[PDB]
RNA sequence: ACCAUCUGUGGGAUUAUGACUGAACGCCUCUAAGUCAGAAUCCCGCCCAGGCGGAACGAUACGGCAGCGCCGCGGAGCCUCGGUUGGCCUCGGAUAGCCGGUCCCCCGCCGGGGUCCGGUGCGGAGUGCCCUUCGUCCUGGGAAACGGGGCGCGGCCGGAGAGGCGGCCGCCCCCUCGCCCGUCACGCACCGCACGUUCGUGGGGAACCUGGCGCUAAACCAUUCGUAGACGACCUGCUUC
RNA sequence: ACGUCGCUUUUUGAUCCUUCGAUGUCGGCUCUUCCUAUCAUUGUGAAGCAGAAUUCACCAAGCGUUGGAUUGUUCACCCA
RNA sequence: UGGGCCACUUUUGGUAAGCAGAACUGGCGCUGCGGGAUGAACCGAACGCCGGGUUAAGGCGCCCGAUGCCGACGCUCAUCA
RNA sequence: GCUGGGAAGGCCCGGCGGGGAAGGUGGCUCGGGGG
């Protein structure tokens, strides 16, 4: 018989195989649409969840009961040392899909990337990319490398950079570098590889990808959580306090007849660690680092016009559980997955 | 579009059935899948015979409707229908694919033997002609 | 039934000519060129006179339903004349209790804007179909003239005009207000 | 020098729909279409040539692999150029769709 | 035959080119279809785009992960249709399955190959010609398949090619028959062997 | 912890319905052919997972005899799996229509159109085409001689949808042979008989000898980390500035 | 209205085919899914549709359909 | 053995029932086999172990033996055929 | 072999004729075309 009272279901279904993460970076699965009438840009970069503050500004909203009032808003801190360019991928549209045509890497790679193709550093002899990187020395090398930068021009639809992150400017204890496709748009093919070559073995700052008060999506792995029950992974009523066997379950997982327990039945497994894309989180600041000119130069970080004092984002005493930030950071609006000095990949809105 | 016509007079050829291979004027229309078949001078008697069987040839003979045999055998032997059928492309390409399927043994050997000869002076010629226009110099 | 032969002729005048491509009519009169294709329907176009330009339609074995369109194709390819000789021209009144229906004619006529439309502050936009011209006519104060040469283009031009100033959730038979095909003519009245 | 045989196909047993009688085969010949033109192939024999691990004797040559199971074409089956096929024994169910070689040998033309 | 069977979707109809299909592939033969976008269905477009959304509608209702697979690919629509007319639980089907290879489009093996028509399952001769149909291409893309759009693009560019080819195949044909002229007395032998035995009337 | 805070999205075909043109039914008609708009529905996108499903790329094992890769069909052989018994190297397509060829026009020397000429029960035809195998020896006539064949080298071009393929030159090294019609005899002619005849130097696995060109690595455990965690698994670090 | 044709198996009967070497027997709680004969919401047609409100009907099950007093209740009734 | 049950037709009660009760013949029970996808009762046909030929009822796009006939004449479009 | 001792049909311009017509030939009339 129909259950005597509605009530909608206890979580989605949309975020099923409500498992592990397969993956720790967090893949961005869909680059903005490409246009090849805007300029040739970068689509997406990757930062590490320092920590989270508050703020004080002025909202400028019409109508609202907020307008020429001061406001607090928490704001998330992400670290966004440059990124290195160190490759480019192309891909050809087939009826299967995308397939990846052909990859050149640039020579010198740095040793912070080049642990990323091992497992074990300390017994490795480090001979990655020893004998590519002769063929941009030689005659026959050379040859085949402009060869495949032409089957690439005249082929290849979307291009793509592989970069890597700077563990070394970091605080963290990983030495071990992370690399993302990033997809390059808003041009012709020929142009966005003569923009991809002229930027290999360079550095890519957060302001050439990231603008200021532009809404920006987020994408990376949830706090892991462990192996949890019905109630707190799907949040169901707790059982009456008169329960023999326990009562932090689900009464009924379902009826006689399908005579199976169904895909949409909350039951016990991991919590936390799951891939999740959260759009539309605004960058409230992009801060500049630290510099050396003459003296040390800390100020733009946390200083403000109104505020006028020489101080750094870094709360005093450091931020917790991370460490100093001591580079490009960017401020986002509220609240952002994973833990601290977790790696964050920020994409371009995929909205207008 | 249409430039084959059933009417009275139209000579059709017989594509399948008891009369296959034989040529007849049409000299009445039945029910629209009929006519009344009539080849007096290719051996086959008046008879009802399908549409379906019947192929339209480029070849209208003139008497009336229902007229008797005699009529139909006059009109197809003046300007006879039979000498010219066998000087069309349609009929000596059915004569050609007649003999090629009576063709022996000893004859496949000595067709084999001259379409090689013929297709080597041939091919032969192509080439020369090919090297010959090869020779193309100028803005 | 299957009747034998359904046949029917139209003619075409002197100052038109007609080019058939298969079951492709293409119409050349003065006012410009007319080209449709009748590939769905079954049928045997000719051109018949050298003098007089007959253009018959013919359907051998049809069924009551494909005879039908035996005339469809004739008044289709009548229309195609009219309008390359005379062209099609679309009247509309702008009908309005209170508030007044005001029409603006935005890029080469392409482009209508319907503003104040029983008084909402939405704005409609309609784009006229290619070859399709919307002018507000000088003689009368609330008309479009639609002109144009496919009265296919024209009219759905004009019922696109007609549905986008519809009354909604109020009593259709009160609230008339709208903007209503007046009349249907030509140009150049010949 | 030449093929000297007319390609068949093993396509399966006489039977019903759920009955099968595995002493006769039904053979598809190629090129061999209708009913009436089976009448050539009647009581032609038919061999099915495969090859095994263990070598066996040859007739007048050195014993290789090649193994065969004899037999002859019986009557036409269907309207569309199948024939019957009786061999000395049963056609194994891993041939069906595979080769079967009818010689021209017993000879009436 | 021994060698692959290399058939072109276009005009084809669904169930009676599968039915050819499933026939050969169970007597050994290799088949390729390809243009699998081209093949038609007999009755109108919305009616058979229902009869696929049921069966989108049929689902595992405790687990629809091991349920129906619904393909969206032209080529898998095909491949399915043929594998319902195959005995694809037992080794003999599965055997005869495998025989089958199908494509959306023409791929590069098949593009430079002669391809083999039905005509007991063309549309043309199969399908009264005011009766309506649907494309399986059509029909794939309104109910998910994602590369409709790209296989017309290239199918463009094969287009584009084949003209080519057809060209210089004109030239060398007009080529041949200018040979034949020039050489004709060294031929006349053996034209009239030809002749004689129904070869080059 | 709505007991704090942040974020939650685009398109397509269309339903109902309202219409256009328009016959049927010299009028009318949203329908018969043909069109338009059209939604919490439907499908897809965004988002979650990622096939007994693919791709691109990197590095690929010694300081001692020690493993491996490529090039040679280089050889002698083993174990195992068997199928097959010439090829077709491609217009796009229409079907109440097609195919071929040619002069003017327009597109930067070929296509694209307009004439004109042919074919159409497809003969520039898949009911088709190509190749065609007994081998040699004397020996003439024709075809050719602007020829053939080199796993001979060297160079280049085209092909990306799965290009795994195809083509063109330069030099060199050989036959005047090979294709048709004839002369001339010979070869085990094994004494009527089956699995013969090909792909094929087939695929796969160990192993020996023989030359050249080359390479000298990782993964896992243990340890550590705690962005992870029931255990597995996962993120990390470990003589250099 | 008088008549008359159906559909449904959320009522209650009728029957006794399965189960008496045993299929745990009401209600509530919890939780999932499904149906549509649609209460609301989206898009519509109709009116004895001026507006507001309401009623009838169509496509339509995507989404929602609650907190309580009395009663073991299912039902019921009232408060909001 | 003395629990029967089913089908054509006749037939009583009942709104009806895969309900209850009779008549007649056949069947299932006690019975396999071909066909009806599947099925005690329907249709064909009843059975020692086999080879060949032919059929019954039923079929001959493919599953799956057989129309791969140049089968005949019409009817029918269904956005739940 | 039988049948309506087959029905039709073919040839003999079937000949002396008669009658009927129409899915109407020639001719004539009206309406549309090519020198
Ligand atoms: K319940
Ligand atoms: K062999
Ligand atoms: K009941
Ligand atoms: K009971
Ligand atoms: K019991
Ligand atoms: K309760
Ligand atoms: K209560
Ligand atoms: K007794
Ligand atoms: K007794
Ligand atoms: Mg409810
Ligand atoms: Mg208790
Ligand atoms: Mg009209
Ligand atoms: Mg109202
Ligand atoms: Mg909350
Ligand atoms: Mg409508
Ligand atoms: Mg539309
Ligand atoms: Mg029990
Ligand atoms: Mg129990
Ligand atoms: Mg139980
Ligand atoms: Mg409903
Ligand atoms: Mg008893
Ligand atoms: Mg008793
Ligand atoms: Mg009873
Ligand atoms: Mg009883
Ligand atoms: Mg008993
Ligand atoms: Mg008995
Ligand atoms: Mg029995
Ligand atoms: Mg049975
Ligand atoms: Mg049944
Ligand atoms: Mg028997
Ligand atoms: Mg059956
Ligand atoms: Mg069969």
């Amino acid at each position: 018989s129909h259950r005597k009272f509605s009530a909608p279901r206890h979580g989605s279904l949309g975020f099923l195989p409500r498992k592990r993460s397969s993956r720790h970076r967090g893949k961005v699965k869909s680059f903005p649409k490409d246009d090849p009438s805007k300029p040739v840009h970068l689509t997406a970069f990757l930062g590490y969840k320092a920590g989270m503050t508050h703020i004080v500004r002025e909202v400028d909203r019409p109508g609202s009961k907020v307008n020429k009032k001061e406001v607090v808003e928490a704001v998330t801190i992400v670290e966004t040392p440059p990124m290195v360019v160190v490759g480019i991928v192309g891909y050809v549209e087939t009826p299967r899909g995308l397939r990846t045509f052909k990859t050149v890497f640039a020579e010198h790679i740095s040793d912070e990337c080049k642990r990323r193709f091992y497992k074990n550093w300390h017994k490795s002899k480090k001979k990655a990319f020893t004998k590519y990187c002769k063929k941009w020395q030689d005659e026959d090398g050379k040859k085949q490398l402009e060869k495949d930068f032409s089957s690439m021009k005249k082929y290849c639809q979307v291009i793509r950079v592989i970069a890597h992150t700077q563990m070394r400017l970091l605080p963290l204890r990983q030495k071990k570098a992370h690399l993302m496709e990033i997809q390059v748009n808003g041009g012709t093919v020929a142009e966005k590889l003569d923009w991809a070559r002229e930027r290999l073995e360079q550095q890519v700052p957060v302001n050439q990808v990231f603008g200021q008060d532009e809404m920006i999506d987020v994408i990376g792995v949830t706090k892991g959580k462990g192996y949890k029950g019905v109630t707190s992974r799907w949040h169901t009523k707790k059982l009456p306090r008169k329960t023999h066997r326990g009562l932090r379950k689900v009464a009924c997982i379902g009826a006689w007849h399908p005579a199976r327990v169904a895909f949409s039945v909350a039951r016990a497994g991991q919590k936390g660690y799951h891939h999740r894309t959260e759009i539309n989180k605004k960058i409230y600041k992009i801060g500049q680092g630290y510099l050396i000119k003459d003296g040390k130069l800390i100020k733009n970080n946390a200083s403000t016009d109104y505020d006028l004092s020489d101080k750094s984002i870094n709360p005093l005493g450091g931020f917790v559980h991370y460490g100093e930030v001591t580079n490009d950071f960017v401020m986002l609006k509220g609240c952002v997955v994973g833990t601290k000095k977790r790696v964050l990949t920020l994409r371009k809105s995929l909205l207008v | 579009v249409f430039r084959r016509f059933v009417e009275v007079g139209r000579v059709a050829y017989v594509s399948f059935g008891p009369h296959a291979g034989k040529l007849v004027a049409i000299v009445d229309v039945i029910d629209q899948n009929r006519a009344l078949v009539d080849g007096p001078c290719t051996q086959v008697r008046r008879q009802a015979m399908p549409f379906k069987c019947m192929q339209l040839t480029d070849f209208i003979l003139k008497f009336p409707h229902s007229a008797h045999q005699k009529y139909v055998r006059q009109a197809w032997q003046k300007a006879d229908i039979n000498t010219k059928w066998a000087a069309t492309r349609w009929a000596k390409k059915i004569e050609a694919r007649e003999r090629k399927a009576k063709m022996t043994d000893f004859d496949r050997f000595k067709v084999m033997k001259a379409k090689k000869m013929r297709n080597r002076i041939i091919k032969n010629e192509v080439k020369k002609l090919q090297k010959a226009a090869l020779l193309k110099a100028s803005p | 039934m299957k009747t034998i032969l359904s046949n029917q002729t139209v003619d075409i005048p002197e100052n038109v000519d007609i080019t058939l491509k298969g079951r492709t009519v293409i119409v050349k009169g003065p006012r410009g060129t007319l080209r449709r294709d009748f590939n769905h329907i079954n049928v045997e176009l000719s051109l018949l006179g050298k003098k007089k330009k007959r253009l018959r339609v013919d359907k051998w074995w049809g069924n009551r339903k494909e005879l039908a369109t035996v005339r469809t194709i004739c008044s289709h390819v009548q229309n195609m004349i009219k309008g390359v000789t005379l062209g099609f021209r679309y009247k509309m009144r702008s009908v309005y209790a209170h508030f007044p229906i005001n029409v603006v004619i935005q890029e080469n006529g392409s482009l209508v804007e319907i503003r104040n439309f029983l008084g909402e502050k939405y704005i409609r936009r309609v784009r006229m179909r290619p070859g399709v011209a919307c002018s507000v006519s000088q003689a009368q104060k609330d008309e479009l003239i639609l002109e144009g040469n496919d009265i296919e283009l024209v009219s759905n031009s004009a019922a696109l005009i007609q549905q986008a100033t519809t009354v909604k959730n109020k009593d259709i038979r009160k609230f008339l207000d709208g903007i209503y095909v007046s009349e249907k003519g030509t140009v150049q009245q010949a | 020098s030449g093929r000297l045989w007319s390609k068949a196909i093993f396509a399966g047993y006489k039977r019903g729909l759920r009955n099968q009688r595995e002493h006769t085969a039904l053979l598809k010949i190629e090129g061999v279409y209708a009913r009436d033109e089976t009448e050539f192939y009647l009581g032609k024999r038919c061999a099915y040539v495969y090859k095994a691990k263990n070598n066996t004797v040859t007739p007048g040559g050195k014993p290789n692999k090649t193994r065969v199971i004899w037999g002859k074409v019986t009557r036409a089956h269907g309207n569309s150029g199948m024939v019957r096929a009786k061999f000395r024994s049963n056609l194994p169910a891993k041939a069906i769709g595979h080769r079967i070689r009818v010689m021209l040998y017993p000879s009436r033309i | 035959e021994v060698q692959v069977l290399v058939l072109d979707g276009r005009g084809h109809l669904l169930g009676r080119l599968a039915a050819i299909v499933a026939k050969q592939v169970l007597l050994g033969r290799k088949v390729v279809v390809v243009r699998c976008e081209g093949i038609n269905i007999s009755g109108n477009f919305y009616r058979n785009k229902l009869k696929y959304l049921a069966f989108l509608r049929k689902r595992m209702n405790t687990n629809p992960s091991r349920g129906p697979y619904h393909f969206r690919a032209p080529s898998r629509i095909f491949w399915r249709t043929v594998r319902g007319m195959l005995p694809h639980k037992t080794k003999r089907g599965q055997a005869a399955l495998d025989r089958l290879k199908v494509f959306d489009g023409i791929p590069p093996p098949y593009d430079k190959k002669k391809r083999m028509v039905v005509p007991a399952a063309l549309k043309v001769v199969r399908l009264k010609p005011t009766r309506k149909f649907a494309y399986l291409g059509r029909l794939a893309h309104e109910v998910g398949w994602k590369y409709q759009a790209v296989t017309a693009t290239l199918e463009e560019k094969r287009k584009e090619k084949a003209k080519i080819h057809y060209r210089k195949k004109k030239q060398l044909m007009r080529l041949r028959k200018q040979a034949e002229k020039n050489v004709e007395k060294k031929i006349d032998k053996y034209t009239e062997v030809l002749k004689t035995h129904g070869l080059l009337v």
